[PDB]
């Protein structure tokens, strides 16, 4: 079956240039017309662009303000995807693919992402998250650790290196304007347990070699 | 398998309705070069252009022809209306030696050319056709180039000439562009040819001092234009198909086809080269 | 353009029942062939988007026979016999006839939960954080049913806008819940500026608004 | 202008009329349900496509009046068997035979019901009478068994000589098996011979029978106003669009007249010898 | 002329022992796939293998495929030896949708499908075999993936699962890796399939909590390993030459040829391709 890889991640600053890749292994891409969608994370599918059979010539969405560029190279079966004029609604997943309305076929990639935020690898910074006093008359404690500020994804948050597994919510970070990630994890524990047990989050980092624990008291 | 890869080795003239140019392009039929007769009142769901098709009269050229080709086909027939252009004083019925039909020098059946008097007068000529009918007219005229400066005045006094076709919101005017040009058919000079669409109601003016290649009428067009137009070599046999290409029709109930790209009527979705299963 | 309107938008489904997701063009996507140009994709969680209908009702490779589709012209849809844990994900409804091709907006497939309440509760920064020049709030949204729900941060009663940015996990795999956290990010200097502080949480299990606030 | 078309499609069209392969399986043996025939169950066509290759696949048999029943079955349309309750007396049922094994393991027709002689020695006299109380015609299909020796008459059904006699309110077929050693067929030398009976809304149908019944299990439901046709051809089934068709593919024309093959159905020209002028 | 450029259009079936694996690779043989039981029994000194060949069962994936390929072929036989497992409570004889045998739901005939039981327990299995005879033992296991939690807890309770198969120097465990995948013949799991070699004297143990594709017994290893296979699409006709390649079989005195590298048994060297001796 036809295999679509994609290239790896890339990520740059704003104003730049990218340049994403995609073989085509298990048939030739003189045979074949290459489309490409993207989605913003947390939205949906946008299409891009392509090649239509009829007409013979690769169309390009204008609603991209024909900042795409569709390059292809058949000695290679290699087909090039370059956005210029980056902006910060311009990150998410770029899949290409050969879609059902110019060929038989229909598979896709395993898309490209492209993080169009401005930074250098940098480590988190842990701070806990004291355990709510508004949890009156709820019979249950809340509390949790705050990962903020690092780059690049992802950071493994543990609790009490990986004993503490029940009521754990490890929520998506969120990309900053800085250009920095950030998210939250909390863990729902008995209250008659504030004064009991001891626990401390583990937050691993590797892109920057970091891996911090924190106390989490009242 | 979802892709048809086989066509018939001729062009179905059933249900679609076809028509053979020939030896004529869609052009010289709507001029009325010498061959194009056969032409004449036809009328076609496709009009079937010969690659092999020649030229048979004077040598010409056509400013945006893509655009008078698509608007002949789109059209569907060549339903010519004469009518009388009150030419004062002008000689009428111009023949040339590159437009010899049965060895007699002729000219577009469609297209009148007016040349000096005698007398050597080629006054101004402003005539009006008011279009109080229930249909659009479609008017084809030209422009004459002559070779040299002395061409110019042997046959329109005037130099330079000018040719100038107007509506009610629209306005085409040409000054003869004088120059000998390559041997074409035994001929240096050539027409350069135009159109103007009439609507009901509007009127049309030639204002002319020279070089005008006059219509003898105009040719009808259809409020509803569906037709078309497909360039093939491949002959009209006796198949039916809806689906028809330039390299022939094709019989499937496939979605998909790699055939070719141009494809008119019923056909399956063109995709690359290539062709797999399910 | 062709704009197509997928119906509905959230669709909730018991496993072992059946569910219909209609997808509505704006122009006919017959093709003289008869052949309807329409395709349904499913793009699973984390995952790239694959086929499941072609040409309008024919199922694709591999799929199983519980997926069905039917539908001409500007009218189709999209139906499973017995939706199962691995049908989950969002659907779309691409456009074949024009090569500028549109998809959908995208049907999300929840299991069917209990209405519930969400548990909210606040967390104030830490001192550890204000050292160096950055006050973090965070709002906790915990274990609620369905997605949608609306945070609103007051400060001195005053509503914020543009200084937070919120998360919400996946659909858990044992009880179906949601969970969202709401962090309001302020400079040191304007957090010490104001005492007051307060999260609205809006939520289709809440009869009213529920506030949880802190005072420092 | 040509009037004989003589050039033919390399398959036949599945639209727009609904054919359909029988395959390895002829009409006959489809109706019986021999091993590999499970497909054809419930399947209704405008043309059965008989394979020439077809092969049998059960206990040899054969058909007095075979096409008859050939064009009664294909003349349907439709394979719709309604299983009925045969209330068989003390004899051995579901007899099984070696020459027809589907997957290795014996079996026999799927539509019919070899009675057999019970483990006590005991063949009685059999009396089952169907009424046909519904709104359609039915078609039964039952066969007569011819044993080698007078041996294998008594050790299959005990009586003998054996006796089938299927009986209407108009008409009656009575059949004394015909002992005998016959040439090698599928590893057994014995026939069966099997018949048919068309019963009438109102009309009732008798099996008596004391051995060598080939018991049905049930009817066929015959159409009420009864159309399609079968084509013994071995052109294999295309994709192409066409009403005619013929033993040696379809035709896509507008001739009025071809010289392919005289075996044409539906849409087709009128056959002629040989030859083609204008 | 010293290279043989002429190779037959068919391969001979003597004086070598062929055998047509036809729709079934040389895999779905051994695991019992529907259609393959043509093989069952048979014996080879070159296994023709169709590259038409089509997986008839449930989807599945084997680490270090081309070894298995090699041990089995190299054996030349496909002897099954039926053995009695004492499996406890759970449900045996899994079938699916995915591996229909005439219309009718089944499973690999050579694989035992441990589901858990009505009363919703799915208990450790600890069975052992001993090698007491003197043939080593190929015993082929398997390891199901499902696409999601709830899937492994519906059929075998333990989320998560384990599969553990270790002999007296040897013990390889596996975890069940649980995601959605690309729909393959009505299913989005997987199954994993593994082998072990029991040499005589030795003993072999499924130790399992879930996800178990049991084995029903073990085949026979040939003391001596002489066979080969070969993937080609050329059918076996009539003729009489102890040299077959992908192309076809080879009737040559020359010394050299340049048909095929793929050549088997009595073989001219493949040149480099020639135009003359
Ligand atoms: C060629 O003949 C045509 C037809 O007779 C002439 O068209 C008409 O010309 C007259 C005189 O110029 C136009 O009258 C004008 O009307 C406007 C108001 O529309 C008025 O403001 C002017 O003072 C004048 O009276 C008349 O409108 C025009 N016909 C149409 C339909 O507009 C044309 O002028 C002649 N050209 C030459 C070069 O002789
Ligand atoms: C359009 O689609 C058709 C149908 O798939 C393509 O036909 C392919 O043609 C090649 C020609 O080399 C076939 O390969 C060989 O054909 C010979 C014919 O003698 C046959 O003996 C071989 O066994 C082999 O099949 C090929 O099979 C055939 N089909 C496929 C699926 O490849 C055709 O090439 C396509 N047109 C274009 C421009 O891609
Ligand atoms: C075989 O079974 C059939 C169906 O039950 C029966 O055949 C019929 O038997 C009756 C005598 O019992 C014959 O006489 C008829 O009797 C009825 C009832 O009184 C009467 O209404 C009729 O006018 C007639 O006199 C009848 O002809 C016969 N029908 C046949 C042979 O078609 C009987 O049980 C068994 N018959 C034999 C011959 O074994
Ligand atoms: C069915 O009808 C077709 C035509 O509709 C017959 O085709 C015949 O094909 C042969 C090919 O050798 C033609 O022979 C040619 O005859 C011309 C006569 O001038 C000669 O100049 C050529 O050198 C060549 O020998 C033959 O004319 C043609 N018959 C026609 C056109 O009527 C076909 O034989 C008929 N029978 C069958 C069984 O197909
Ligand atoms: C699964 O069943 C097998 C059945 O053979 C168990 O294997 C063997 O079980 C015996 C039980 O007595 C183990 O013997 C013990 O060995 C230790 C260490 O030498 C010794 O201290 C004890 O007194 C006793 O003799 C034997 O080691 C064991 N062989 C193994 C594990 O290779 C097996 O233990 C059972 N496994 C489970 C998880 O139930
Ligand atoms: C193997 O060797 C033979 C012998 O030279 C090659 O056969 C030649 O093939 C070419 C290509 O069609 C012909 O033009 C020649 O006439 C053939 N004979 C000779 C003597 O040259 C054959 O091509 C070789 N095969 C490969 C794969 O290289």
């Amino acid at each position: 079956e036809v295999q679509l890889v994609q290239s790896g991640a890339e990520v740059k600053k704003p104003g730049a240039s990218v340049k994403v890749s995609c073989k085509v292994s298990g048939y030739r891409l003189t045979a074949l017309s290459m489309h490409w969608v993207r989605q913003a994370p947390g939205k949906g599918l946008e299409w891009m662009g392509g090649f239509d059979p009829e007409e013979d010539e690769t169309i390009y969405a204008q609603n991209f303000q024909g900042r795409v560029t569709l390059t292809e190279d058949t000695s290679t079966d290699t087909v090039y995807m370059e956005l210029s004029s980056l902006r910060s609604e311009d990150t998410g997943v770029y899949y290409c693919a050969t879609l059902m309305g110019a060929n038989p076929f229909d598979y896709w990639g395993q898309g490209t992402l492209i993080i169009v935020s401005g930074a250098s690898t940098k480590g988190p910074s842990v701070f806990p998250l004291a355990p709510s006093s508004k949890s009156t008359s709820g019979g249950t404690a809340a509390l949790g650790c705050l990962v903020k500020d690092y780059f690049p994804e992802p950071v493994t948050v543990s609790w009490n290196s990986g004993a503490l597994t029940s009521g754990v919510h490890t929520f998506p970070a969120v990309l900053q304007s800085s250009g920095l990630y950030s998210l939250s994890s909390v863990v729902t524990v008995p209250s008659s347990s504030l004064g009991t047990q001891t626990y401390i989050c583990n937050v691993n980092h590797k892109p920057s070699n970091t891996k911090v624990d924190k106390r989490v008291e009242p | 398998e979802l892709v048809e890869s086989q066509h018939l080795p001729e062009l179905c003239p059933s249900p679609l309705r076809l028509v053979d140019g020939q030896t004529c392009d869609i052009v010289n039929g709507a001029l009325g070069s010498p061959g194009c007769d056969h032409l004449n009142g036809a009328e076609w769901d496709i009009f079937i252009e010969r690659p092999t098709a020649v030229d048979t009269c004077y040598p010409f050229d056509v400013p945006d022809y893509q655009s008078l080709r698509s608007i002949l086909a789109n059209n569907g027939k060549f339903e010519f209306i004469a009518e009388e252009f009150q030419w004062s004083t002008v000689k009428q019925n111009g023949k040339s030696g590159a437009c010899k039909r049965a060895n007699v020098n002729d000219f577009f059946n469609r297209l009148n050319w007016l040349t000096k008097s005698d007398g050597n007068a080629y006054p101004l000529q402003n005539l009006t056709k008011i279009n109080n009918g229930d249909y659009a007219r479609l008017y084809i005229w030209g422009v004459h180039h002559p070779s040299t400066d002395t061409e110019q005045t042997n046959l329109y006094k005037n130099n330079p000439g000018r040719v100038t076709v107007s509506t009610k919101t629209s306005q085409t005017s040409v000054v003869p562009n004088i120059g000998s040009r390559p041997w074409v058919r035994g001929q240096s000079g050539r027409i350069s040819f135009y159109w103007t669409i009439v609507e009901p109601g509007d009127l049309i003016v030639f204002n002319t001092i020279g070089n005008l290649i006059a219509p003898r009428g105009h040719y009808k067009l259809n409020s509803q234009k569906k037709s078309t137009i497909l360039n093939t070599a491949v002959p009209i046999g006796s198949c039916v198909s809806k689906c028809h290409t330039d390299r022939g029709s094709i019989t499937t109930t496939k979605p998909f086809q790699n055939i070719s790209r141009i494809s008119i009527g019923d056909c399956p979705k063109y995709v690359k080269q290539g062709s797999l299963k399910l | 353009d062709i704009v197509m309107t997928q119906s509905p938008s959230s669709l909730p489904v018991t496993p072992g029942e059946p569910a219909s997701i209609s997808c509505r063009s704006s122009q006919s996507l017959l093709h003289s062939n008869g052949y309807n140009y329409l395709d349904w994709y499913l793009q699973k969680p984390g995952q790239s988007p694959q086929l499941l209908i072609y040409l309008g009702s024919n199922r694709a490779s591999g799929v199983p026979d519980r997926f069905s589709g039917s539908g001409s012209g500007t009218d189709f849809t999209l139906k499973i016999s017995r939706v199962e844990a691995e049908d989950v994900g969002v659907y779309y409804c691409k456009q074949a006839l024009q090569t500028l091709y549109t998809f959908g907006q995208g049907t999300k497939l929840e299991i069917k939960r209990t209405v519930a309440a969400p548990s909210v509760f606040i967390f104030p920064p830490s001192d550890e954080q204000l050292k160096s020049g950055t006050a973090s709030v965070v709002c906790l949204l915990n274990n609620f049913y369905p997605r949608e729900a609306k945070v609103q941060w007051k400060v001195d009663n005053a509503l914020q806008s543009g200084n937070s940015q919120e998360s919400v996990t996946e659909q858990d795999s044992k009880d179906s819940t949601y969970s969202l956290s709401s962090t309001l990010t302020l400079s040191k200097a304007d957090y010490e500026k104001h005492k007051v502080y307060a999260c609205e949480v809006t939520h289709q299990g809440l009869s009213s608004p529920v506030t949880k606030s802190f005072n420092r």
